[PDB]
């Protein structure tokens, strides 16, 4: 395949099969993840070689849930304190019902995540479908609503009750 | 140090509500003295939680290691397990802090629940001073919140959910084993000993479940096939454990330089004559194989250990498959090729 064995890049092979430890190789059925996209998504998160909580935002980004339940969820990954209450956050923010589902089925307490600030700054989130609150919230409150204006609480209590 | 502790009356007990769990469950609770008399227990389950006697008194044993099978062997185990404990009334002891086998039968337990109806009395005796929160379990008769999430560095360990009733077992110590075996075998010989509703005279049968195990999973196998009445007990092939060597020594009964295998003190200690003897003892002893041999079902094989291990006569089988209302086990195993049966 090259110049006789005058020529050779099997120097330049070893070199790469010394950094075997980012190649993730494929065969058709005869190893594990039979599937290209598993296969594909699996490299970059033992690739990355970063803690735990970055590879559970990385798979709530791409809406990927499975990845996330396999990959991630394992035996003993050693949550840092206060990641998965961020990690709740970040998913109840974005819309995946199905990472809020497997975040309670994995140790997430509901009763303690929640609070008065956490809600408050839920009610004004941005990274979600079109919504009608505001609307509503600048209807009750005044006939006026300055703009950049922070719906507490109080102004959610008022929209209920009208 | 010398077993110098107050005996205190006991202050906390009621019951406790898993949050974070996959399900919201109850479970009583009480803890007591390792040297409570079986009779008080007994009768605390029967009135204080309205429990009826069981007809099945199912007793898993394992290695306290966290390891893992290999799949598609725990779902068939776990499956038969369920089927056997649902459809007979059945009372399944644990260890029930979440390490080794008893992280298996909750996982079994859960699987269960969200396709079936029905409940099992999933008692658990764990040790009160292993428990990750030793506190927030203290307001008598009252409902306790509890959080199933646990740290790796705690150096304890979190009480299993879907574990519907606790027994917790105490003396002094506090991050060590061993309190409640006595208790638990006490409970167990108190059990047996009971009379079911059949007026023939058999008493509650008993049947012993072995997973992994260990070195002292042999002994308590051994204490198990020499009671007065003895306990028949199934074990697994595939669990790389103590149940496995029992499950390479099942073949070529009644070759000893091949059981080195740095599982113990080198070739100086060894647990080969006790590991002879109960091989010897094997009449009671079923061993179950994924496939490679009949009875491929946990469940058909738990309660074929029962009638074949009772060593009993024909009617008092039928009337134990008669009490269990399972019929092709009477259909299959009872009415076979001439049994003599008495006028």
């Amino acid at each position: 395949y090259t110049r006789t064995q005058a020529q050779h890049l099997f120097i330049i092979l070893m070199e790469c099969m010394k950094k075997k430890e980012l190649i993730t190789v494929f065969r058709m059925g005869s190893e594990g993840h039979q599937d290209i996209d598993l296969a594909i998504l699996t490299a970059l998160l033992k690739g990355a070689n970063a803690s735990a909580p970055d590879q559970l935002s990385l798979a709530l980004a791409w809406n990927r849930v499975d990845i996330a339940r396999s990959q991630i969820f394992i035996y003993g990954q050693q949550w840092p304190v206060g990641s998965l209450e961020q990690a709740m956050l970040d998913a109840l923010v974005l819309d995946r019902v199905d990472f809020v589902k497997l975040l309670i089925e994995n140790g997430v307490s509901m009763h303690r995540f929640l609070t008065i600030s956490r809600l408050e700054e839920l009610y004004n989130t941005r990274h979600g479908p079109s919504n009608t609150l505001y609307h509503l919230v600048r209807d009750v409150k005044k006939g006026n609503l300055p703009p950049d204006y922070r719906i507490s609480l109080i102004d959610i209590g008022l929209v209920i009750e009208y | 140090i010398s077993k110098h502790t107050q005996l205190s009356p006991t202050d906390a007990f009621g019951t406790i509500e898993f949050q974070g769990g996959g399900h919201s469950n109850k479970a009583m609770y009480v803890r007591v003295s390792f040297d409570t008399k079986p009779d008080l227990l007994l009768h605390l389950m029967t009135k204080e939680w309205q429990l009826e006697l069981p007809k099945l008194l199912i007793s898993v044993h394992g290695g306290l290691q966290n390891f893992e099978l290999q799949p598609k062997l725990k779902q068939v185990f776990g499956k038969g397990l369920i089927k056997a404990a649902m459809t007979t009334g059945a009372w399944i002891f644990t260890g029930g802090v979440n390490t080794g086998v008893i992280r298996h039968v909750g996982d079994a337990l859960k699987d269960h629940a969200s396709k079936s109806r029905g409940k099992i009395c999933t008692i658990g005796i764990a040790p009160w001073g292993i428990v990750e929160n030793q506190e927030d379990l203290i307001g008598r008769d009252v409902v306790r919140p509890y959080q199933t999430m646990s740290n790796p560095m705690s150096k304890l360990t979190v009480l299993n959910s879907m574990h519907s009733h606790f027994i917790l077992a105490d003396n002094g110590t506090t991050g060590k084993y061993g309190a409640e075996v006595k208790l638990r075998r006490q409970l167990e010989k108190h059990i047996s000993l009971q009379k079911i509703n059949t007026r023939i005279g058999q008493g509650v049968p008993v049947v012993a479940l072995i997973v992994e195990g260990g070195p002292n999973v042999i002994s308590i196998v051994l204490e198990y096939l020499r009671d007065t009445p003895p306990v028949p007990v199934v074990v697994c092939d595939g669990s790389g454990r103590a149940s496995d060597i029992l499950a390479f020594g099942h073949k070529y009964s009644e070759v000893t330089i091949q059981k080195t295998f740095t599982y113990t003190r080198t070739q100086a200690q060894h647990l080969f004559i006790i590991l002879m003897e109960c091989m010897k003892k094997k009449e009671l002893i079923t061993v179950f194989r994924m496939g490679s041999e009949g009875h491929q079902d946990i469940d058909l094989a738990i309660l074929t250990a029962l009638l074949k291990g009772a060593n009993a006569s024909a009617p008092d089988q039928l009337s134990l498959a008669l009490a269990w209302n399972r019929v092709d086990i009477a259909r299959s195993q009872i009415f076979i090729y001439g049994q003599q049966w008495p006028v």
